[PDB]
């Protein structure tokens, strides 16, 4: 690192690093910081850093609020093409490795600070309501060139500050019942007041330390279901040291196998069933899980996972990598990141331990292999997803940028583009967000714009039912323990295509793999795709799922 | 505020002032601040436009109307526990 010289406070003013296979180092990181002049001064930015260039492109600053927050921010992303290697001291020449396209987003906040509006980078723009208490009470969205929405007609608390009572624009209200003597969430209550009819009714049964034992549902089955109504216990059994042992729950009869590939959902017109299963998890002594017995008589899924655990390390991997404990090390990289997802899909990690690209089809040296691959910022964050299918007559691409409350969903065609769109983000995932799909380009044939999805999150965040803005069902959906899919339908294939919030809030990318900020998780394990920075684990275990109990995710305070 | 050899009024690096009102004995009552956000000025109005006079008791100080020109304007009393 490069910083600034004793004339001036020794702030960074730039990254440089070099591989091994390289002679000179590049630069991935430069920081243009403001100084005390009068233009700084009137947009309240002296001494910050104003220009920030990293791996993705490039962060511009341009003013921030009398409370030290951000009112304006713009950016542009590197051409694809062009790595970052910031060299020199010309920041046209910088340009030229970026894209001409760039986005900005505006706000307005309170004396508090708290965020009152908030426009995207394609102008849409949220306004949010506080009560006499500083809590959020409503929501609103305003989409460019149309009228104002009401997104969240209101919002209770409870004394202890934990959401009540929530009412939605689609006239959707969810009660949330808190057990008074531990002040925490004991049920889920969904409504639709237009014909009493009840959506969701969960009921969260625990142990004295808070694990839960059973979860209920006493809503009645929905319109996916072919002559069923009423729905098991999830019922949990846990070890002396809380380790999910046993869990219960339903699942698509056709569901199959638990691998990488997301199911197809059912829809109304076939008539299928779900199956009562119950699945069994066994560790070792580093708390690595080793197997996975699944049981669901209807069917006779007898489907097991076996996980290969290394001698050496607490890396594994399952069985159709390797058996052996002795080469489980031997798919793994320097650093603890995954050679291999699955066999055929290499994993291509950057200089910063991100996955930079997952091999999807591996072909000849005429046909190009299908690809995804990533682009992160200067924290870590990834701001660009591209799927490169590379078949000849069906190399579609999938650009995604993502933006703060914004992410664009490009898609083109060996050709031209096919769709555009924009689907503009209420609230956070797992915490009762709502999403609106915009077009611009390539909207189905049966899909209204501006279509409005309200998910119905469950106690860690998954998301289980997504309703329209008529407050009807639009997908339904439940989950393994670990995050595979137990069950999905959805009223229309076209709408269930574009569900990616899945579970505890988080994308499953077209991999089967899910995004979690910092790291990869693969579902069909039960295992971080690689290992977690030291310092940010307590235990020992860098692979370890969060405690082996992924029924509750006991974080308090997010950690 | 030479009575206690407290700041009272800070000048940020930004143009923002940020000021505070002391009592007799030497605590904080009211906060202010304002300064520009985009070239133009913005934030509370200063103390020798929008005059202020903080509430006495406790009960009264509950009641104020809406258009209140201070942020975290303190009231105190020390002294209610002693009957009286």
């Amino acid at each position: 690192r490069q910083y600034e010289t004793s004339s001036l406070p020794g702030r960074l003013l730039s990254v440089a690093e070099q591989t091994p296979e390289e002679k000179t180092s590049r630069i991935t990181e430069r920081l243009i910081w403001a100084g005390n002049t009068e233009a700084e001064k009137d947009h309240n930015l002296a001494g910050q850093c104003v220009r920030h260039y990293d791996t993705a492109g490039v962060t511009r600053l341009e003013s921030l609020s009398l409370t030290g927050t951000v009112l304006s921010q713009s950016s542009q992303l590197l051409i694809d093409t062009q790595e970052a290697n910031w060299t020199g001291d010309n920041e046209t020449v910088w340009q030229n490795m970026l894209a001409d396209d760039i986005y900005t987003t505006l706000s307005t906040f309170d004396a508090t600070g708290a965020l009152l509006t908030q426009t995207d980078a394609k102008g849409n723009i949220q306004r949010l309501a506080y009560d006499v208490a500083g809590q959020l009470n409503g929501s609103w969205l305003t989409l460019k060139g149309q009228t104002e929405q009401v997104i969240i007609k209101s919002l209770t608390y409870s004394a202890a500050g934990q959401k009540l009572r929530e009412e939605h624009g689609n006239d959707v209200i969810t009660e949330y019942s808190y057990e008074p003597e531990t002040q925490r969430l004991i049920g889920i209550k969904t409504r639709r007041p237009s014909d009493t009819k009840v959506l969701q009714d969960l009921r969260y049964e625990y142990d004295p330390v808070g694990n839960v034992i059973s979860i209920r549902n006493d809503a009645e089955a929905t319109r996916f279901w072919h002559n069923q109504k009423v729905m098991p216990e999830n019922t949990y059994t846990y070890d002396s040291l809380y380790q999910l042992i046993s869990a219960t729950g339903r699942e698509m009869a056709n569901i199959g196998q638990q691998s990488h590939q997301f199911p197809s959902p059912a829809l109304p017109s076939d008539n299928n069933t779900y199956t009562n299963y119950t699945r069994t998890y066994t560790y070792d002594r580093g708390g690595n899980l080793t197997k996975i017995q699944h049981s669901s008589p209807a069917t006779q899924n007898n489907y097991t996972t076996n996980i290969t655990v290394s001698n050496r390390s607490n890396r594994a991997v399952l069985s159709t990598l390797t058996e052996d404990p002795a080469q489980v090390d031997a798919l793994f990289d320097a650093g603890g990141h995954q050679n291999t997802l699955i066999s055929g899909q290499n994993l291509n990690w950057n200089t910063r331990g991100e996955l930079q690209q997952v091999t999807l089809v591996k072909r000849d040296k005429g046909a190009n292999d299908d690809r995804e691959w990533y682009r992160y910022s200067g924290d870590g964050r990834r701001m660009l997803k591209i799927n490169e299918q590379q078949a000849s007559n069906n190399a579609q691409t999938q650009r995604v940028t993502y933006l703060p409350n914004l992410e664009l969903r490009l898609t083109q065609n060996s050709t031209a583009t096919t769709e555009d769109l924009q689907v503009i983000t209420v609230g956070e995932a797992g915490r009762a967000q709502v999403r609106v799909l915009h077009w611009e380009s390539g909207k189905p044939e049966d899909i209204d714009n501006n279509q409005l999805r309200y998910s119905y999150d469950n106690l860690i965040g998954s998301s289980q039912l997504e309703l329209d803005s008529e407050g009807q069902i639009i997908s339904e959906e439940e989950y393994y323990p670990y995050g595979g899919t137990a069950l999905w339908a959805a009223r229309n294939q076209t709408e269930a295509s574009y569900k990616t919030i899945r579970y505890s809030g988080k994308e499953r990318d077209a991999t089967g793999l899910y995004y979690y900020g910092y790291r990869y998780y693969q579902p069909w394990i039960g295992r971080w795709l690689s290992s977690d920075p030291a310092g940010t684990i307590d235990g020992l275990n860098l692979y370890r799922m969060v405690r082996n109990n992924p029924v509750t995710l006991l974080d308090p305070d997010g950690l | 505020d030479w009575r206690f050899l407290t700041p009272v009024q800070l000048t940020d690096i930004n143009d923002n002032q940020h000021l505070i009102t002391l009592d007799a004995l030497g605590r904080p009552i009211t906060l202010r601040f304002w300064g520009t956000e985009n070239g133009k000025m913005t934030g509370y109005s200063s103390p020798e436009k929008a005059s202020f006079s903080p509430p006495s008791d406790v009960n009264a100080a509950i009641e104020l109307k809406k258009p209140l020109p201070v942020a975290q304007c303190q009231v105190y009393a020390p002294e209610s526990w002693m009957p009286v």
